[PDB]
């Protein structure tokens, strides 16, 4: 598994692969690994599919609680600290294998500069957060190839469109080190999964988009 | 009551 | 007055009782026959508590049910602990005696219910079967002959008393029993015997086509 | 006085009950039939119990709401715990008549409801449709034939007696009751039957352009 | 007697009611409109529930907030145990029901609300929105049209009735609202809507500018 | 309450 | 241990061994281990002679009290399930050393034809149930040994008294290849218990009966 | 132990085999690992079949309850949610031995278009699920030759015949190359069990439609 | 006025002792005996709490029944913390009247019973037997000769204090109670002996043909 | 009550 | 009747709040100013609850004492749960509110205290301060420019409608609110604000010195 | 009470 | 230890040895291990001197407790349930060393016939209870020399004087063949206990028969 | 109440 997230002015964009696997054996094809918590949030979780959708839905859950409660949603900081109750909480079950790290991607609408109110926090297993200032982020089994390919080709990003290709390639350069992460199914036509947030609220890009990037991508690497 |  | 709410406790639990059906049990030869008046197929006041102990009510039908249902539960938890034969129609009476009374004094509203707890002897033993009756306040009285429950006992009472015959066949005493109970059809009528011939299980429920054939 | 104060209790849970709709439940040749009158279309006055038991009531709605609920936690919980075919009518007849009594003298205002529970006989089995009616003192009545229940039920009930007729068709005999309720239209009508002749669940709504067809 | 406090708790709660704001729910073609007079910026009287259930409610102000937030935390969990799409609106009033009922009948002071439940179809399906009014004692009613609570309601629910159109316009349906609630300004009133064209949340404040466009 |  | 159990036109029969050893040694010989639970039903326990009186016991206990609360006996999956459950809490104590190993013999009055109105239901140590419809079941520790001979035997089976003789016979051939099961005693004059389930209710086999049958059976193999 | 689900144009089919073993000793000729859990819906569960029993009672007991409480049946996201919760309950008695994996068939009423309403659910033993949208599943020992087989069968489906023949062809082969999954039992005529779900809702297909088709692929393999 | 409540509380103790049978504990050459007014077999006002230690009561029978479990309870449990020489009639009658006395002021109805622990010495010790007699509010005195309860105890006192001979055999202490207690017949009368001969537990009942011949 |  | 009982607490809680001190809470140009009638140096009516949000109350000080220690630890715990930039003043003013509901309607004893909770906007941001007045019964106001609590108010108030003007300086503002207040001297007066230009915490105490140099 |  | 119970015709007889150790030490020489329980039962119980008296001790404590409050004593299936239960409810305490075994002889007063009156029950580890048919048992380290040397001299009890003799002479034997077991100590005069119970009730037998029944038995085999 |  592997989820990506990189801001660009004006906004950030967060991207995941497909693939579920349960030891070497291929056990799904069309995970969705990355949600919309809220209107300018989108969060993905990596590690156990079980834990990564019961978090998401119980962050969904609890966010949407306190804003009908209250009547106003919670501050960036309040939403941050709530997710990194949730993951120390699950510390104990983590020991014994269900673990699951998050990352975080938002808009903070409170700031005063617009064109760099896009927000990217990564957790450590700890429940410690940790608010991105490099521009980029990923999580996941192939964590570590995606970072290192966006650390090559963050200067390229310039706006939405090139903020999504450049999270597409890094996908695409994580699952080709890594055989745990699933990259661009050509015969099934299975893609990653991609979510952009901007002022305008957040929005699920739509298939054609990222099979037109993956396609321009493999055939540009051919 | 139930008496019978 | 406290003494003023005792009595007006006492004349609503008889005038509770009074209004109701009546049960009689009498002892034959074979053990003890249950007969009383109840017109619902269903419904049944006269029961088995245990092997050889059996239970006739009278009053208000959930109340001696919870009764009845105490009464099975204390006998079966009691047969487990020790012996099947060491439970007996006396423990299971002053059982009934303390929470009748308990009630009485500490419940809102007294149960307006009377009791008979029967037993008969075991297989291959002789012994004088022995009824017991319990009031609403707590009192138990042990009677030798028979027992009549609920509404105008009296007339019943000297009827049953003059007739009363020891050693009666089931027949007889049901005839007897059904004499003293009109002052029935095969309807409305709940007959159930202890019968000490049988060689665990002495409660036996005698309905339909062998009542009717019977009577 | 505790008499007077008793007295006016169950003169309270009268009131409440003559305030209410009237329902009709009927055996007929196929089962059971519920006939209500329920301008809602929301709320519900007929509910299933179990597999062959289904429930009617008539009073005030958030009382026999919270005993539909507890009837029906108590019906699945028995068939789980030992079998489905273990669950009867008698037991959730009994245990409505113990809860309403207990509710009756210890809670602070009676509850103002009428129940009627009704039980069909299982598939491929033959047995006469059985319904007992439950007052707000926890009083328990075993009907051969109908059930009415809430406000003036003197007159439906003489209507009913007349025209009654054994092992009528589900049309003849829903014409019948709608007849004798009238003492209405296609719309807030509620009709529901419990069909025997379903495999494993009897209960079954009639609503609709099927019940503007039947009727 | 007990008859005496319940109609003196009636009419506690009718007067505490009465001396209250007036709300309007009615329906139109986007789906449900709220429209009350709310001087206070801080306060409001009109909220969401659930994605396609919005709640109103007129009387004291921490009684229905404590109410609101009860149903919030229900309809939440609900959600969560089975699914989103799980949640009605009837199950909320169900619940508020009992509630109120609950209260009324065991707390000491009864509480002086008046509730209203709306919902909506969900998105890409068509339903005739559903309005449910619910008393403090716990009566439930389903008005298709129009609810109005709080004040006096003769004047306006009359007004409402002359005036009332279906499929009304979202400008045109607030006007009629307005005009109704006057027998006011841009400030002064709470206006939200349940938006049957919205994708998941169907709740929506109009206050402000936009308020004022609309007027 | 709705006694009906 | 060994108690065996089989079907016949019209009923059901149960039979069960003597022996009771604690390891090599033999400590009882006179052991009954087929008790009649109710009217219509007979249960064999086989493992810790301990934890099977005291299961037996429990079990007529929870019968007779369920019938006389409800003033009607449970039918007879209501019967199947309650053993089940008993069987199901023992698990942990099981996993210690105090297995029991049920085999229940019934005559369902409810069943529609008389003449296949016997049900045979057997126990797994997990407290699963399965009605054999086989028509034959054992269990102990020489449950195997009468099982394989049931299976060669049981087309002698015509009526109570073939099923009795191959019940016994079958016994016999279990207490022959293994140590844990005891034989016919002719010294001590003991013979396995047998129990009769018909439309008349159920009844233990008189010891002269076993007995002629055990003779008979010893003079065959002679 | 095999249960196969496929879906076919208007429905969903799902099968199961008989065979149930204890090690290597078969204990059961004849159980039935296919319930119809409600009249849209059917659950099949492998692994233990103590555990499987409860969890079909449990499943149809909840799902029944709900609807008799609140009057309408719940929706299939619901009854998803329900069951996935029941799976991951039983994980702290699943990693002790007891554990149990279900699959679930159903069809969805409230879907737009009725030829695609089958809906084939697959449970993982940490509680996620996930709707297969490839058009078939597999769980117990055989699943991955059954799954195999169904990979090269599947474009033969077309109809309830196709695929129950298709289903019936997976089970035959799963049973061929793994020793836990019971055959085609010609001698003692015991064949698996189907259940065949559509718009009229689920019933369980004749015992004589399934012999003829698995007598037709055995003379078609000999 | 709570004194005009104390009082009216005690006369209600006073008089429900009053209507009961008496009962008598006498010391004589042997041990202790005691005689008691009771018609049935069945339920008994004489027993033993402990090894030489015997219990006497009258009036309601459920409350000094439960009254002597928990005596019984008390004493074994002493005996087993300790040592069986450990326990003494004094601690069983200190212990009974702080249980009175609490009972008394705290429970609604008071226990209408009286009393008597019958101490005797161990085997092999010579000492003078113990007779301590407990009323209802918790009262304890130390009678040296005789202990009468229940029913008109003037004439049973006068009669005793005139007849009363110490060191008196089985048959004379037996006939001076009997002729005290006139002021009957061998039914009717519960007779049981502390015999400070026996070598552990001294409680020894006299009934049937013992009785018969000893009287 | 019973003071037999 | 219940009514009286209702109408005697509203009395005593407003005989209670009227004879005590009277506070004032302005708007001003830096945020807002507290200034207090207080002879007492260690008893404080005028404290902080969060980083921008203050309190003051009039009454009996235990009651507001325990009133300002329960809305404290509600702050810090919800700062602590979610963020500091969560908490706002409405909150805790709907926190009173509902604590003193529910204190007059469960307690014996009314709490006769009245509450101002007073929020200002956060540093390098525009928003006009908010004040909320809550009083014994539960009933919460805004008011937008000024709060007068305690004693004689009606003349306070007419002074300060006179005198208040917006965007007044503190010097100006402090003048005002003292000589509508006569209607004191430098000592027994406490004197706070709320003031926006602070990074963090706003609430600063002005007192001795400074006080002096400002008056 | 607030009622507004 | 070692105690020696048997049946002779009209009673039952039941004797005790009277050595203590603590591993090779000898710790007691005068211990008495058969109690009298009441009136027509006696209990002798092997193992840890401790726990054996603290179990005596309760046992009577309970019997007598009832009798008082019942005004009945219990049968003997009552007695022989509550030492049952007694005895499990030591399996913890057992494990970690404090093991108890009981023997429990008595007269069943209600027992039909007169000469068979006897009744002699021996429990095992895990609580179960026997009552043996054979007319005579043992428990303790010695229980076996004891229990075969009664083998052989059983033919020769015909009343209470011979069944005196035969139970010290199977003393003697258990004392003979093992070392935790004290024998008759002519030089101290301190000789095994025994209990008499019989239709008079239970008699603890004086001092002087036992020893010239020891005596002569040592100069029998002298 | 045994004052003595």
């Amino acid at each position: 598994t592997t989820i990506v997230a990189l801001k660009y002015p004006g906004g950030v964009v967060m991207a995941g692969d497909r693939r579920s696997t349960q030891g070497n054996m291929i056990s799904g094809r069309d995970v969705r690994k990355v949600y919309i918590t809220d209107d300018y949030t989108a969060t993905g979780i990596a590690g156990t599919a079980a834990v990564a959708v019961e978090f998401a839905r119980l962050y969904a859950v609890e966010l949407e609680h306190y804003e009908k409660l209250e009547g106003v949603p919670l501050t960036f900081a309040g939403k941050i600290n709530r997710l990194a109750i949730m993951v120390r909480g699950n510390l104990a079950a983590a020991m014994q294998g269900l673990l699951a790290l998050p990352l975080l991607a938002g808009y903070d609408i409170h700031a005063s500069d617009p064109q760099s109110a896009g927000r990217i926090v990564s957790f450590d297993a700890a429940g410690g957060w940790n608010i991105e200032e490099e521009g980029y982020q990923a999580v996941g089994s192939g964590s570590l190839f995606a970072k290192s390919s966006m650390k090559k080709l963050y200067s390229q990003v310039t706006d939405g469109d090139s903020g999504l290709r450049v999270a597409v390639e890094a996908l695409y350069d994580a699952a080709d080190d890594d055989s745990a992460t699933g990259g661009p199914d050509l015969v099934r036509g299975i893609f990653p999964t991609a979510v952009i947030i901007d002022a305008d609220g957040a929005v699920d890009v739509p298939e054609s988009r990222i099979a037109e990037l993956a396609r321009a991508i493999i055939e540009s690497r051919s | 009551g139930q008496y019978l | 007055s406290p003494e003023q709410a005792m009595r007006e406790r006492s004349e609503l639990a008889r005038k509770g009782i009074a209004r109701a059906k009546s049960v009689v049990a009498l002892a034959y030869a074979g053990g003890v026959l249950f007969v009383a008046e109840n017109p619902s197929r269903s419904l049944q006041k006269i029961s088995e508590l245990y092997d050889r102990v059996g239970f006739a009510a009278a009053g208000k039908f959930n109340e001696f049910d919870n009764l009845r249902r105490g009464g099975i539960q204390f006998a079966d938890t009691r047969g487990y602990a020790y012996d099947r034969r060491d439970v007996t129609g006396r423990q299971l009476a002053n059982v009934y005696a303390q929470t009748l009374g308990t009630i009485f004094t500490e419940q809102a509203k007294p149960y307006e219910v009377e009791l008979c707890v029967a037993e008969v002897a075991h297989y291959g033993e002789t012994k004088r079967p022995e009824l017991y009756r319990i009031t609403y306040d707590g009192s138990i009285a042990d009677e030798p002959h028979f027992v009549v429950m609920g509404g105008t006992t009296e007339p019943i009472a000297n009827a049953l008393k003059e007739s009363y015959a020891e050693n009666a066949s089931l027949t007889d005493a049901l005839r007897i029993a059904v004499a003293a109970l009109r002052a029935l059809g095969v309807a409305s009528l709940e007959v159930a015997v202890l019968d000490a011939n049988r060689p665990r299980r002495a409660f036996r429920r005698i309905t339909g086509s062998a009542l009717q054939a019977l009577l």
